[PDB]
């Protein structure tokens, strides 16, 4: 018998973890505060990490990353690139972004907005989406929060029929031993409302939020389009297929991004364990070239999907750890 | 020469003491009766090992130390041991009966009766010393004498000794070699004393200790013994530099000034490499670059935490065997650029380096294999408020029922004294938040 | 990178190497809070064997 | 912290008391005659803490035999280690108690208490340091019950600071010489609740069934129930009479024990359980010894423990075993068990390894535990008395003895409070 708790309230995903837990008959959950576990499914705020791998007699598995939130938030995940030197600047899976403070990078942010104007092409940024320089600056200082600048891909992919915008939702799981896992399954986000070319301000067809979005279910079943669907338009339309126009890309910027933030997050020698399962947000533009938007430390699954991914965490990141008394991922070497 | 006098309070300082001053006594060259034949000022002298030994006419060495319980059995053994005539039986004080593991006994209760003849057999050594600069107490966190007696003795060394500096040598409490159920409250209670009245304190968590001694020694169930020897070779690492001729740490001042900037975060972390056990047939010895790199393994650590998700404020390396300096840098340099080692905006990325040529002793017969060289790496970093976000969420689990309470209020002690501790802490875990993240 | 403060004798060697710039209650207080707590036990001791007493 | 001042009253205690000396002095190696025989400087390290040094290199109990009748007492005096004890300490009356705790507290008792008291203070003065006191007692006769309970109330007075330790046997249907036991308990327990520090409750139902279910004796004496509590009182004793790894003591008992200061009765267990002279052959392992103590069948007071939670638990297992496989076992139990052990009272058993072996067996193990289920107990005895009291019956022999219906009422309400706080922390 194996012993578990459960800390988080939303999380839909390992609801359905523990639910295939208990289903196996040799996992018990108790009850919050119970110190005497062997697997944490623990908070997405200020989680104990310090308490963990602790207690005699026990092995202590968590299922996040300490130190993953620098990847996670925006303001951290621009900072690292533009500091790791696994990255650096001289990176092109990544957008020209930067970070501001209300009342920090102006002085170089104002560089890069004179030379685009220099060359009159296109002068567009994201958070609202506007074109002009210091009337996004009043949007800034009126929320309150540090928000990032990022430049925005004016000639995206399109899909067809429809003329459309999108986004890639990859599943990533890192096991205790770091090894790296994608899943086989990816979604992609649609916005069935045509893409605006030349006006900025429109809401609906500039972003593609599965929450922002509800036109809605025109196309595909809740404008999300599974992955044997958009190989097959590929293949018809553009001649290519998914593995090697837009998937290799994918497959390393994940590679690229945890590689990078292994010294300083990986478990290998401690007395604790860790997990993490990550979202991935990509998009592909009009020459299919792969572009990372952020990732995701608490990440939300698509309503197909759940039952065979979640048994896939179970597998290869809880029950190596923990055996009980057949790959669905692909394994990225390094 | 400046002396240091080492106190020794409840079982666990008493036994640490007796650990370390064997050890000392081997480094040395000083034999169980008190001489030492490499000593050619025969009756005094002003060397770097005056600091810890004072002579007689005799020619004795005799340790500036004083052992306090209030229970006989421990100190009984020191009185009967291989090291009888080392000490001068007025250097050794024991009581009736013992805190019995509750710290208001042994800081109200049994303190009061004992603490006159303790700073009178104190300042009885302090008037041997011709330029006394400060104190090394040994206790243990949890233990009623460790917590209680201490607390009230460091608020009575700060009235009689202020211009003098104080250090810690505290055990911190684990579940593994545990004796008292109520090592979290009197953890917590201690600390609130004795806070304002420590310059610099070394915490030793029993449970790194307990799995060091079983991964690198292969002892399958630790003794206390097992452990002391151990934490003594830690203990002689840091205060070697007192005790030789040396420039970096010469005296407890400087241990202030290189490892706390801010004197409330006072708790350096220790880490120590090379355990070698001294069973094991085929041993490959380990170079400069790999006991650096050990250095920031958390396997190795006094207390585990973890760095990395910390900032630094203070960096020593302190190196015993074949060490040169240029072996060092290219350690740091290669160290450096494959880990996650953060410090404050506010302070310098920097390591001061001390090496002494002689190899660390190993007691003989030990489970402590001998090593061409090792390392002591003593490192300000906030990742040890980890122990603190422990031991204070055991706190608040037995204080939210009122659980064990009535013991310590039945001593005279007011149940507002908990709160007033605990929140004590609870500003200090937010003050490791602000320097931290 | 800078090696500094160099100091070399026979016992030993020591140094600092930088890589990176930056960017008390009195003796009268102890007796009142000490007798304080005696007081407290003397007042729970006479309670109990006044209660015993009856 | 080391001498304890050993007291047994009325039949059950000295009976009870009588076989303890027996027990402890076989361990440590003493005959009747006093002198020691035994082949092991481990046998001595500690005797100070139950004996006395004697004339010429002998060892007298420090003990105090104390009844109303003059019947028992003769009985341990003409039995197998009666010569042992110090004659001076033998304080009997002449008419006994008659099952009444009103003549054992107010009456007869009080008659003899000052004699008792006078040999607890000639043994006192002898003590270097005095732990404290231990009586052997039952809760449902006149002297042990109503006696013992005026003794204890007598010692706290004079040593306000010192422990108090019983072994009180709890009465039960199933074992009962009269009607009037559930009286006599309720008035011992509200005693015991304001004036012990620690009470090791020893329940005659749980000794039956354990000599009826699991040992199958088919109809059990006061000698095979006895049997049972002298392997316990041994096993309960075993840290303070044998040096280990800590230095036990009846105070640190207590405060790691004890977390609110009147619940403090513990469930005693043991295995394994083993009947009268009849050998067992297999030598229990590690896991075996570790699952058996923490089951029901092996408690020596009648509650279901999985009906409570354990607020401390400690244990002790006597024999040449590995201490790593004990540690392991242990935390087993409580990782597999967790909801039965309180969250608020972090690592919450202790366990300690002596390599002394009890008589006959290579290797057992024995409990001590503050659980809540303990207020089974009390409730069993609870509604035994409201059985009678709502009519008043038996009063008669009480109130007789100048007693008013106040008291019994002042009783009942303590046991009744003292089983709702229990109740308070099996859903805290
Ligand atoms: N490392 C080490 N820890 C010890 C030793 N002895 C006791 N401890 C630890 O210290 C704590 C208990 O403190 P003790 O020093 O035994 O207690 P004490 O100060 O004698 O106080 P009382 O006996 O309660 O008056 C526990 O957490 C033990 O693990 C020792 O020799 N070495
Ligand atoms: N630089 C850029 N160029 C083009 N489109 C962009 C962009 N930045 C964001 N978007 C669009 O805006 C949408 C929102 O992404 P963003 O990461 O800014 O918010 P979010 O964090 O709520 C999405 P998620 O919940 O998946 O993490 C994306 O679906 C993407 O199509
Ligand atoms: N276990 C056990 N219980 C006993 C023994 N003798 C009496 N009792 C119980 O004790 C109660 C009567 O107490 P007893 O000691 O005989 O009366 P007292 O001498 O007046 O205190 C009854 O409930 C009996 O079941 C004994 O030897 N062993
Ligand atoms: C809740 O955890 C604990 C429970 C009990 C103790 C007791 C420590 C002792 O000093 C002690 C004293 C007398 C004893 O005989 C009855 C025992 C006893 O303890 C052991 C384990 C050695 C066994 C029995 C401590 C803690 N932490
Ligand atoms: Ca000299
Ligand atoms: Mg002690
Ligand atoms: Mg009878």
């Amino acid at each position: 018998m194996y012993t578990f708790v459960v800390r988080d309230e939303n999380s839909s995903v390992y609801a359905e973890v523990s639910r295939l837990l208990l289903a196996t008959g040799q996992w018990k959950r108790l009850r919050k505060d119970n110190p005497r576990f062997n697997l944490m499914l623990g908070e997405r705020n200020r989680l104990p990490f310090g308490r963990l791998g602790h207690e005699p007699g026990l092995v202590q598995l968590v299922n996040y990353y300490r130190g993953a939130d620098k990847l996670c938030r925006k303001a951290s995940l621009v900072k690292l690139i533009k500091t790791s030197p696994e990255l650096s600047e001289s990176c092109t899976w990544f957008p020209e972004s930067y970070v501001i403070y209300p009342t920090d990078e102006r002085e170089v942010f104002l560089a890069a907005y004179n030379r685009r104007r220099e060359g009159r092409e296109g002068n567009v940024w994201i958070a609202l989406i506007s074109s002009e320089a210091s009337e996004l600056l009043d949007f800034i200082d009126e929320q309150g929060q540090v928000h990032v600048i990022q430049k925005y891909l004016e000639k995206p992919l399109l899909l067809e029929p429809g003329h459309r915008k999108f986004d890639i939702r990859s599943w990533v799981l890192v096991d205790h031993l770091y090894n790296i896992y994608l899943y086989r399954e990816g979604v992609l986000r649609t916005s069935s409302e045509p893409y605006n070319s030349a006006n900025f301000q429109d809401k609906t067809c500039h972003l593609t939020n599965h929450c922002i979005q509800k036109n809605y279910g025109r196309y595909e079943e809740g404008n999300e389009m599974f992955f044997e669907e958009f190989n097959q338009y590929l293949m018809d339309a553009l001649n290519t297929t998914l593995e090697n126009s837009i998937l290799l890309q994918i497959k390393h910027i994940i590679r690229s991004c945890l590689m990078c933030i292994e010294p300083a997050i990986s478990t290998k020698h401690l007395h604790y364990q860790s997990f993490q399962l990550f979202g991935f947000d990509f998009m592909v533009d009009e020459e299919l070239k792969v572009w990372l938007i952020e990732v995701n430390g608490a990440p939300a699954c698509a309503q197909k999907l759940y039952a065979e991914l979640c048994q896939g965490i179970v597998d290869v990141a809880i029950s190596s750890v923990f055996p009980l008394a057949t790959s669905i991922f692909i394994k990225l070497h390094h | 020469m400046r002396e240091c006098i080492s106190i020794h309070v409840g079982q666990a300082g008493v036994q640490i003491g007796n650990a370390c001053w064997e050890l000392y006594c081997l480094e040395h060259g000083i034999q169980p009766d008190g001489q030492m034949p490499s000593d050619k000022t025969i009756g005094g002298g002003d060397d770097s090992f005056n600091t810890f030994f004072s002579e007689t006419g005799a020619g004795k060495h005799v340790p500036r130390a004083v052992f306090v319980d209030l229970e006989p059995t421990v100190i009984d053994e020191v009185r009967t041991g291989t090291y009888r005539q080392l000490f001068h039986p007025e250097q050794l004080i024991t009581g009736k009966e013992d805190a019995a593991n509750n710290y208001a006994r042994g800081h109200y209760t049994i303190g009061k009766e004992i603490i006159d003849l303790v700073l009178d057999r104190i300042r009885k050594l302090a008037d041997q010393c011709t330029g006394l600069q400060g104190f090394l107490v040994f206790h243990s966190f949890g233990g009623g004498t460790g917590s209680g007696f201490t607390s009230l003795l460091m608020e009575r060394l700060s009235v009689d000794y202020g211009k003098k500096s104080k250090l810690e040598f505290s055990i911190y409490p684990a579940p593994q070699v545990s004796t008292a159920v109520v090592e979290p409250y009197n953890s917590i209670l201690t600390t609130h004393t004795t806070l304002e009245h420590s310059d610099c304190a070394f915490m030793v968590d029993n449970e790194a200790i307990y799995d060091i001694c079983r991964r690198n020694l292969d002892i399958e169930r630790p003794t206390y013994t097992n452990l002391n020897r151990l934490i003594s070779q830690i203990v002689s690492s840091i205060t070697a530099s007192l005790r030789f001729d040396g420039a970096l740490n010469v005296d407890l001042t400087e241990f202030q000034t290189n490892l706390v900037p801010y004197p409330r975060i006072h708790f350096p972390l220790a880490t120590y490499a090379p355990v070698i056990s001294a069973e094991k047939a085929y041993h490959e010895q380990l170079s400069v670059a790999e006991i650096t790199n050990a250095c920031f393994e958390p396997a190795n650590q006094m207390v585990k935490c973890d760095p990395r998700h910390g900032k630094y404020m203070a960096c020593c390396l302190l190196y015993r065997g074949d060490v040169v300096p240029k072996d060092v840098n290219a350690a740091i340099a290669t160290i450096k650029t494959k880990r996650s080692i953060q410090f404050v905006d506010w302070c310098p990325t920097g390591f001061k380096v001390g090496i002494n040529y002689q190899p660390p002793t190993v007691v003989p017969g030990g489970d402590l294999a001998k090593v061409q060289r090792a390392v002591c790496m003593l490192s300000n970093t906030t990742a040890i408020a980890e122990a603190w976000a422990r031991l204070d969420h055991k706190f608040d689990l037995m204080y939210a029922k009122r659980a064990f309470v009535h013991w310590y209020v039945g001593e005279g002690m007011e149940e507002g004294e908990f709160s007033e501790a605990r929140e004590d802490m609870a500003a200090l875990e937010k003050d490791y938040e602000e320097v931290g993240v | 990178m800078e090696v500094i403060e160099l100091n070399k004798c026979t016992s030993g060697q020591s140094f600092e190497v930088i890589l990176k710039p930056p960017s008390d209650p009195s003796l009268e207080e102890i007796q009142k809070k000490l007798e304080a707590a005696e007081e407290r036990r003397k007042y729970q001791e006479a309670e109990l064997l006044k209660h015993l007493a009856e | 912290m080391r001498e304890i001042v050993h007291i047994q009253a009325g039949q059950c205690g000295n009976q009870i008391g009588a076989k303890f000396w027996e027990v402890i002095s076989d361990e440590h190696g003493i005959d009747p005659t006093g002198s020691y025989h035994g082949d092991s400087d481990l046998q001595l390290e500690r005797i100070n803490v139950y004996y006395n040094e004697a004339t010429g290199n002998k060892y007298v109990p420090r003990a105090i035999l104390v009844d109303l009748e003059p019947g028992t007492m003769d009985s341990v005096r003409s039995g197998p280690f009666g010569q042992i004890f110090r004659p001076d300490n033998f304080v009997f009356g002449q008419s006994g108690a008659g099952n009444n705790w009103a003549k054992g507290h107010y009456t007869e008792g009080a008659e003899l208490v000052d004699s008792v008291l006078d040999v607890v203070r000639k043994e006192s003065e002898s003590c270097d340091c005095l732990q404290g006191f231990q009586l052997t007692h039952s809760l449902g006769g006149g002297t042990g019950s109503g006696m013992g309970t005026l003794l204890i109330s007598k010692i706290r007075e004079e040593y306000p600071d010192r422990i108090m330790n019983t072994f009180s046997v709890m009465p039960s249907p199933k074992v009962s010489d009269t009607v009037v036991e559930p009286y006599n308990a309720t008035l011992s327990v509200h005693q015991l609740v304001e004036n012990t520090d620690e009470t090791y409750c020893i329940d005659n139902e749980a000794l039956y069934d354990i000599c009826f279910r699991t040992l199958k004796l088919t109809t059990p004496t006061y000698g095979d129930l006895n049997h049972l509590v002298s392997a316990t009182m041994s096993g309960v004793t075993t840290c303070l009479r044998f040096p280990g790894q800590l230095n036990a003591d009846l105070r640190k008992l207590a405060v790691n024990m004890v977390p609110f200061p009147r619940l403090h009765f513990f469930m005693p267990g043991f295995a394994p359980l083993t009947s009268r002279g009849s050998q067992q052959y297999r030598a229990l392992t590690v896991p075996e010894l570790t699952q058996q103590m923490f089951d029901s069948k092996n408690m020596m007071a009648a509650c279901d423990p999985r009906h409570g939670r354990y607020l401390t638990v400690a244990a002790i297992f006597r024999g040449r075993m590995s201490m790593k496989e004990v540690d392991e076992q242990m935390l087993n139990v409580q990782n597999k068990n967790s909801s039965y052990f309180v969250e608020w009272i972090p690592n919450n058993v202790k366990t300690a390894v002596c390599d002394i072996p009890p008589r006959g067996l290579k290797m057992s193990a024995t409990f001590i535990g503050n659980s809540t289920a303990i207020q089974e107990l009390f409730k069993r005895i609870s509604e035994q008395f409201t059985a009678m009291f709502r009519r008043k019956a038996f009063l008669h022999w009480y109130t007789g003895e100048g007693m008013d219906e106040m008291e019994f009422t002042e009783a009942e309400s303590n046991m009744n409070d003292l089983v709702s706080e229990y109740q308070q922390y099996q859903d805290a």
